[PDB]
């Protein structure tokens, strides 16, 4: 078909891990960069 | 004062208005 298709990459981002020191605790919160929440 | 191939560009701590603000 005669039509015109733009092609954007797939989305991608480095992945940080914020975490308190392990000597204190274990929880820790990831922050995927540069990503939309849903995408992920 | 004036792509996707795995290069990123990171955003400043510090945002333009809170420098503003300094
Ligand atoms: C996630 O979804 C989109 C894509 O990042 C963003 O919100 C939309 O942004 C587009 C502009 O490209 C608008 O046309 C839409 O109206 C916005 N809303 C929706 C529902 O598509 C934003 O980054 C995020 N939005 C939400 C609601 O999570
Ligand atoms: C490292 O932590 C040491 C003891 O930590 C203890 O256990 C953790 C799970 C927490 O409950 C913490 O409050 C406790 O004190 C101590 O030597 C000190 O707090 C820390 N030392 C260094 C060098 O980081």
């Amino acid at each position: 078909t005669l039509e015109i298709l733009d092609i954007t990459p797939c989305s991608f981002g480095g992945v940080s891990v914020i975490t308190p020191g392990t000597n204190t605790s274990n929880q820790v919160a990831v922050l995927y960069q540069d990503v939309n929440c849903t995408e992920v | 004062v004036t792509k996707f191939n795995g290069l990123t560009v990171l955003p400043p701590l510090l945002t333009d208005e809170m420098i503003a603000q300094y």
